[PDB]
């Protein structure tokens, strides 16, 4: 009952949310296979590499060296031996904050000093320790590239072991590093593609919301196992996983639409559904221009269409308040009593809500020199995207609207 | 197994004890730093040579000569200082380094500097002949030019007693880098280190496996002339050969295998791989790009063009969203050129990647 639900609800967030390690690996053997390896030979001898791998952001990159150290650490008591150290672009963004969590991460701040001094020499002249870089392409927008640089020749020095392991999703890594250290860069570069047919997506996300057989209620893990398995063949579950797998083969999207259905499961609706599906992906899939369109008034309608006057008008050329306004003005003219009798400022002060908003952006920005008015203004939506929210719109006038089709 | 020992003769840090590839340039050196050392008088000279050709190495052998030398009482006995340029934080601190090498005091830059002219300019006591090794000098650099100026003006007082030797990639640097006072100084003196023949590779590649018959002579004549037609680097020499060995553990294919895959770009499987949305918006792009002709093309043009292709494919018509998240993603592997974080329908577009390899990825 409530308590199988809560049970399996705690399981599935963490397994979504904190993305915790599980031994089910998709397409990566041979790349898992060839990173173990040269673990293994850079731990049990005093060998020396260089790797960096090339993905995708949200495509487990971390997640392969997470499984490759939890599997080959606990070999043996080379652990003992083996030291890691783990450094994030975003946040070590200077070589002395990089230096410094280096020494503390060591135990060494007792051994090298406490102050601020900038002498480094007493790491230098000391120095198996493997290092884990993410986000490496950071490090290379350094001044001087300096810790790269000793990185790699301490990796080439026949002194100590040392492992280097960078992530980089940009796949021109190899031009922004400077002449010397490419040299001394290890060639090892491994490659993260989503290279799977659509079945084998199917397959993963059969997999992905089945239990683990390790879950107290056996023959409710045998129902859920039979749901999922019917709920596979569905050709609208199949229609929404098509439609998500041609927008991207990410597994990380895929995580959070899994999340989100779940998030509508109950006490009265064990059990999901493919309009469960259908509204997530419906609630994943809008544009967030025609809601901000929708939620608009009358007056910022009528603007909007006199902006696309001006656009249609005069092709591809910015604008200024006082021509919006004259025509405007022309407008409300050429009818003949319409309830529209509005003066300057609040029509100016629509136009500053306009702007606030961003749906306006000025151009060779300047102030002072040049009032709000007569200001280089343009618009940054489409024609089809005014129609289809002026659609939409709950109550439209009908003389605005003839005004649009005009 | 004689895999094993394969790998550890051809790993990069172990260096041999004197291949005579470069013995031509040691005999140089030896007479030159010989006769500095014996009459008890200063020198400079320039070495520039590319990455790769054992400058480090040939260096550090000389001197390891000269000390052996000296061990016998042959020679005075010398003081022996070795700073890397790229290895100090500061270009200033460098004067602290010399010093604490000397003296080990420690003191500001501007105060050891001061101590340092004080040494090399006033005649104090008899010290042995200081040789200085200054590593990759160009990253030394300073607009004033007066830490250059002093390293290359020191040695010439009588008093120094300062042999200098710079090792940098660059010969046009005593031109166009050093102004007219200095660069007479380093001038005439200036080393160049040519790249290895491919003759020379296979020899040093046979000194590395001497007594060891692991590799067919093909592989070996084939990467040593891959080597010598595309940079003539020992270190790629050797990456490559271990590569072999590897592939060997799993002939002239596995020496393939190993210059195609370290050397070749993955731009074209990269395209390969992409998705069918991915292909379309390339299409799309080529298609405007050659009904314009400009390398650069807005958003919005690319998005009708996108919308029309998807009409003709049958596709569901996307949105503007999509198609920008697409966009992004794309931008994220360096394949395209954009600014998207403010500006979303006036974005320049520019192709990262050759037009004919787009086509050639895309015909198949
Ligand atoms: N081959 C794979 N095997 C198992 N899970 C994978 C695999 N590829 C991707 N994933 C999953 O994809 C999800 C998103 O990957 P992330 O771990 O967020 O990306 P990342 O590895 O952190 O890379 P970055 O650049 O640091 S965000 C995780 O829940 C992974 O478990
Ligand atoms: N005489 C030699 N014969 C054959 N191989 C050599 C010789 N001297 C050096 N090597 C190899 O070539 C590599 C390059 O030597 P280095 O001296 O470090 O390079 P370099 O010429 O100083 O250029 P950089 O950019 O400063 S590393 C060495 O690590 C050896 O593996
Ligand atoms: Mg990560
Ligand atoms: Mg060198």
């Amino acid at each position: 009952h409530t308590e199988c639900l809560s049970q399996v609800q705690r399981i599935l967030r963490e397994r979504f949310c904190r993305q915790s390690p599980h031994s089910n690996l998709f397409g990566v053997q041979v790349q898992y296979k060839h990173l173990s390896e040269l673990l293994k030979r850079t731990a049990l001898h005093g060998e020396s590499n260089s790797v960096l791998i090339i993905g995708p952001r949200g495509s487990g990159k971390t997640m392969l060296i997470n499984h490759a150290l939890k599997e080959l650490m606990e070999i043996e008591e080379v652990s003992e031996n083996v030291l890691q150290v783990h450094l994030n672009g975003l946040l070590q963004i200077n070589d002395k904050i990089a230096l410094k969590e280096i020494t503390r991460q060591l135990n060494l701040e007792n051994v090298v000093g406490d102050k601020v001094f900038g002498s480094f020499a007493e790491n230098l002249s000391f120095l198996p320790v493997i290092f884990i870089l993410d986000e490496f392409d950071l490090f290379a927008h350094h001044k001087n590239q300096t810790l790269l640089y000793n990185l790699f020749d301490i990796s080439q020095s026949a002194q100590t072991p040392i492992a280097v392991i960078g992530l980089t999703c940009r796949l021109d890594i190899l031009e922004l590093l400077e002449k010397r250290v490419k040299s001394r860069f290890s060639h090892r570069q491994i490659h993260l593609m989503n290279s799977f047919g659509f079945p084998q997506y199917v397959k993963i996300f059969k997999e992905q919301l089945s239990l683990p057989a390790e879950f107290p209620d056996k023959v409710f893990a045998e129902k859920w196992n039979e749901n999922v398995q019917y709920l596979s063949e569905d050709r609208s579950v199949q229609e929404v996983l098509q439609k998500h797998f041609n927008i991207s083969k990410n597994l990380r999207s895929l995580h959070m639409l899994l999340m989100l259905a779940l998030n509508r499961v109950t006490a009265s609706h064990p059990f999901m559904t493919a309009v469960d599906l259908m509204e997530a992906s419906q609630l994943c899939s809008m544009d967030s221009k025609a809601n901000i369109v929708h939620g608009l008034s009358v007056l910022e309608i009528c603007l909007i269409i006199a902006m696309k006057h001006l656009n249609d008008i005069y092709e591809e050329e910015p604008f200024n308040f006082q021509m919006v306004y004259n025509e405007f003005q022309k407008f409300v003219q050429r009818k003949a009593h319409s309830v529209y009798n509005f003066e300057k400022p609040v029509v100016m002060k629509a136009f500053e809500h306009l702007q606030q908003l961003e749906l306006i952006k000025p151009m060779e920005r300047t102030s002072g020199n040049s009032q709000r008015e007569y200001q280089l203004m343009k618009l940054l939506l489409d024609n089809t995207q005014i129609m289809n929210a002026l659609q939409k719109y709950p109550n439209c006038p009908t003389d605005v609207r003839q005004w649009a089709t005009s | 197994s004689v895999l094993e020992e394969a790998r550890l003769r051809l790993h990069v840090s172990a260096v041999p004890e004197s291949l005579p590839c470069r013995e031509q340039e040691f005999q140089d050196i030896y007479n030159f730093v010989e006769s500095k050392l014996l009459d008890h008088t200063g020198g400079c000279m320039y070495i520039s040579g590319v990455p790769g050709t054992g400058k480090t190495a040939t260096v550090h052998e000389v001197i390891r000569c000269l000390q052996q030398a000296a061990q016998a009482n042959d020679v005075p006995p010398f003081q022996y200082i070795e700073v890397n340029g790229m290895k100090l934080t500061e270009p200033h601190q460098v004067y602290v380094q010399i010093l604490q090498k000397l003296t080990g005091q420690k003191a500001t830059a501007n105060h050891a500097a001061e101590l340092l002219a004080k040494q090399f300019c006033t005649r104090g006591s008899p010290q042995e002949t200081t040789v200085l090794l200054v590593d990759e000098l160009d990253l030394l650099w300073t607009h004033k030019q007066d830490i250059m100026y002093n390293l290359f003006d020191w040695p010439t007082h009588k008093e120094a007693r300062l042999v200098v030797l710079a090792i940098a990639n660059t010969m046009d640097l005593p031109e166009r880098i050093m102004m007219n006072r200095v660069s007479s100084r380093l001038g005439l003196t200036r080393m160049c280190f040519q790249p290895y023949t491919y003759s020379q590779l296979q020899q040093i590649l046979r000194s590395r496996l001497k007594h060891l018959k692991a590799f067919e002579d093909d592989a070996i004549q084939l990467v040593a002339r891959k080597v010598a037609a595309l940079s003539g680097d020992a270190r790629r020499c050797l990456d490559i050969c271990r590569r072999a060995t590897e592939i060997c553990e799993f002939t002239i294919a596995h020496s393939m295998e190993a210059v195609d895959e370290m050397f070749s770009s993955s731009y074209i499987t990269a395209i390969k791989n992409s998705s069918v949305l991915e292909q379309s918006f390339l299409r799309a792009i080529l298609a405007e790009f050659r009904r314009s002709g400009l390398e650069e093309a807005t958003f919005q043009q690319i998005y009708s063009q996108h919308v029309a292709l998807c009409r003709m494919e049958g596709l569901p018509y996307p949105t503007m969203s999509e198609t920008m998240a697409v966009c992004s993603h794309l931008g994220s592997c360096r394949l395209l050129l954009v600014e998207p974080s403010r500006n979303d329908l006036l974005l320049r577009v520019r192709l990262n990647v050759s037009q004919d390899d787009v086509l050639y990825a895309l015909k198949d």
